DNA sequence: TATCCGCTCACAATGCCACACGCGCTGCTCGGCCG
RNA sequence: CACAUUCCAACCACACCUGGCGUGUGGC
């Protein structure tokens, strides 16, 4: 029995199974406590069991197998592993493994994993040969990733004004400069739709950090990719561990050759549990903001690299800016020069209704004739030179309308000849 | 001295929760409770700290009346000659200052004072902001169950109670979950339980409904009348403004998929959804589905329905503990 | 070569409580150096 | 395949401080 075809499953299909399995009324524990209370029954009845789960080594060397559903948390369905595995098969944070386990003794309070039979998707021989994540050497972005859907709805136009601002590949490192009030969660759902339409190949990763639960439960079950958030109910704790160990799995599934794009959402709120969760550097700077408090952060952004030898880490964040807040003030700051790929939302056309609030003049890519050829090179040059003196809620409109007017890129480009 | 309070008032954390006005007059409430306990009379009095001048002072307080007990706070209704009262009741004099405001037992009852106000304060700040959600349903998860009220927390310092009547006589919780209900009953001025949130109602069922079906939330189909046992049977008598859309084809959905639904969500609830008409004889007629009766008394005199059923659909027109007749009874 | 004698260095001269107090080759130059 | 450290419902465990040495004083 599997845990993610268990899991996955309706909490009241788990109910009914539980009470066909002959137990007590399963509505009191929690849904942990209920996938832990049928593996227990489900292995008395003998049936050796095959699980999976990330990897999470502790202080101490062992390691612990957290589920995608729970957000990889603790709780009594994990599985545990001595260091003997770790140090036989070489396995480090972030990887995802998966094979034969057992049910638990007197005294242990999780499951045993005996052998594995998949690591990242790969065989356990050659999950001992694979060169670091560190080592790799980064270069820029190559491979065009167009965001192009092809349908002209009312709501393809919001990749297609994309495509005309900024263009976007593997390995690219993406901002998004938007103050509230601006429909963030719409881009972010746009662009997860036009990345699993499009390129279903490279495995789609979408993080929710310091978030409504609304929201959590809309991304989860409306696009087509492993959707891990967090909501504000816990602790920054829970918060820089789900972040490490997202970029963990992502940089170990760049070690097996994957191309992994990761949406965040949103940066500034990442930053602000990252101060506050490590101890003080001795002195102070404007916004009670701690000076190394942003050093996971920043790391975590310049994670993402397009490899040379193989896969690449792509990463779009969401900043909060305009919100009158000191520390979000000197967040946004501090992150204005990292990426090389900004996309700067524009509140006054946001909040006047002519979505999607884009900012032509102030978006922009470093390095964009590497992810285009000269066809469409020469038709945005021709698109910033006739846009440049035109204002920014008038250009906007004018360029939507211009957008709409037609299906694709293609078609614009013609008819703006 | 007035540098401590200065401090204390500006190293408050949740500003908004208690901003400078009601701190100073917390911080007035306890220097009354000081005083009071200074002296072996209880004279209510104020303080007045003047916030932005400078230090503080005191009052003395009459509430005039034509008792004599206590008579730091007795004065006749005619006691306005002289000192300058010239009001029958409520005048008040300055006449004792000379607070003392940081001696032990002044620091302790101070501290009493605040904590007991910023509690009343995150209290009446939370019914404020998430009173008008009455009639919603939200999402919760729980903390603490007992065997008479269980807690629930919202986020950001919200807490929700769940009385037992609030709860099913069998569902069942523990704190981890993620449960949703309406608040039904507000307190803002409760001392404990504020958030009084359940379903237990079929008025709830129809929230969910109005999260649930897109057509309603516009009374596209309007519901007349529901009764419900908890955790057994939900009886609901609804109309329709127009005569294309079908109730029992609409609401119920197709093959008994959305009343099945909705008995899922609850826990297996069978809900009997029925068509409302003009009177109340095939009212009560359609009332009790599933039956068939041919036999209508009503009496208005005396708020009556017999309703006699056939021989043979007794077990289906009266059910456990009468629920097709009980419901229907309400 | 004895053997008494002297020198002088090493080993001693109860044993209980109560209270009080305290820091006398380390400061300035040459030699070291694996988380 | 195998040893296997299994990490924070009442409550058990998370408890405490100067004769080192000298001197001085007093009593038996």
């Amino acid at each position: 029995m599997n845990l993610t075809e268990l899991k996955n499953t309706p909490v009241s299909e788990l109910i009914t199974l539980g009470e066909n399995m002959g137990l007590e009324n399963l509505a009191r524990m929690r849904k942990q406590d209920i996938i832990f209370a049928i593996l227990k029954q489900h292995a008395k009845s003998g049936e050796d069991i095959f699980g999976d789960g990330v990897l999470e080594i502790l202080q101490d060397g062992f390691g612990f197998l957290r589920s995608a559903d729970s957000s990889y948390l603790a709780g009594p369905d994990d599985i545990y592993v001595s260091p003997s595995q770790i140090r036989r098969f070489n396995l480090r944070t972030g990887d995802t493994i998966s094979g034969k386990i057992r049910p638990p003794k007197e005294g242990e309070r999780y499951f045993a994993l005996l052998k594995v039979n998949e690591v990242n998707f790969d065989k356990p021989e050659n999950a001992r040969n694979k060169i670091l994540f560190e080592n790799l050497t980064p270069l820029h972005a190559n491979s065009r990733l167009r965001m192009e859907r092809g349908n002209g709805s009312t709501e393809d136009l919001t990749a297609r004004v994309l495509d005309l601002a900024s263009p976007i590949g593997r390995g690219q490192r993406g901002l998004i400069v938007a103050p509230p009030k601006a429909g963030k969660t719409m881009l972010l759902q746009n662009i997860a739709q036009s990345i699993a339409y499009n390129h279903p190949d490279c495995v789609l990763m979408v993080l929710l950090i310091d978030e409504r639960p609304e929201e959590v439960t809309e991304m989860q079950r409306l696009v087509k990719g492993e959707v891990v958030a967090s909501t504000f109910d816990e602790p920054a704790s829970r918060h820089v561990q789900v972040a490490e160990m997202v970029i963990e799995k992502a940089k170990r599934l760049v070690e097996h050759k994957k191309d992994v794009i990761i949406l965040l959402d949103s940066i500034t709120r990442l930053a602000r549990a990252y101060n506050t969760v490590v101890p003080a550097s001795g002195k102070v700077l404007t916004g009670g903001v701690d000076a190394n408090a942003l050093h996971r952060p920043k790391r975590f952004f310049g994670a993402a690299r397009n490899v040379e030898e193989g896969g690449s880490l792509t990463i779009i964040a969401t900043a909060l800016i305009d919100t009158g807040s000191k520390m979000d003030e000197v967040i946004y700051e501090e992150f204005k020069g990292t990426g090389n790929m900004e996309l700067h939302l524009s509140r006054k056309i946001a909040e006047k209704r002519v979505f999607p609030a884009i900012d032509y003049n102030r978006s922009g890519t470093r390095k964009e004739e590497l992810l285009t050829t000269q066809e469409e090179l020469q038709k945005m040059w021709i698109l910033r030179k006739i846009i440049h003196p035109m204002g920014e809620i008038d250009a906007m409109e004018f360029l939507i309308n211009k957008l709409a007017m037609t299906k694709t890129n293609d078609d614009f480009f013609e008819m703006m000849k | 001295m007035n540098k401590e309070i200065l401090a204390v008032v500006e190293a408050v954390s949740n500003e908004k929760a208690l901003p400078r006005e009601k701190i100073f007059e917390a911080l007035e409430s306890a220097l009354a409770t000081a005083t009071k306990k200074k002296y072996e009379q209880e004279i209510d009095v104020r303080v007045q700290i003047d916030r932005k001048s400078g230090d503080f002072d005191t009052f003395r307080r009459w509430l005039v009346v034509d008792e004599v007990t206590q008579p730091t706070k007795e004065i006749t209704l005619e006691a306005a000659r002289y000192e300058d009262e010239s009001l029958n009741l409520g005048d008040y004099v300055e006449d004792q200052i000379e607070s003392v405001t940081f001696d032990r037992i002044t620091t302790q009852t101070a501290k009493q004072v605040i904590v007991q106000k910023v509690r009343e304060a995150e209290r009446a700040m939370v019914v404020d902001q998430f009173r008008e959600h009455e009639g919603e349903i939200i999402t919760g998860v729980v903390k603490k169950v007992n065997r008479d009220n269980i807690s629930l927390d919202l986020g950001n310092n919200a807490e929700a109670v769940i009385l037992r009547e609030d709860m099913l006589p069998r569902e069942n919780f523990r704190p981890g979950d993620r449960v949703r209900g309406v608040l039904y009953s507000v307190r803002p001025e409760a001392r404990g339980a504020q958030l009084f949130v359940t379903r237990s109602k079929p008025e709830m069922l129809i929230e969910l409904f109005r999260i649930e079906v897109p057509e309603i939330g516009e009374e596209v189909i309007e519901i007349k009348a529901a009764a419900r046992d908890p955790g057994s049977r939900a009886k609901i008598a609804v109309k329709t403004n127009d005569k294309r859309i079908d109730p029992v084809g609409a609401c119920v959905g197709m093959r008994g998929a959305r009343v099945q639904a909705v008995s899922t969500e609850l826990g297996g609830e069978r809900i009997d959804i029925v068509l409302w008409d003009d009177n109340p004889a095939q009212f009560v007629i359609n009332a009790m589905a599933p039956a068939d009766v041919a036999s209508i008394v009503v009496d208005e005199d005396k708020h009556t329905m017999d309703i006699a059923v056939e021989a043979g659909n007794l077990a289906q027109a009266i059910g456990r503990n009468g629920q097709n007749v009980r419901l229907a009874s309400q």
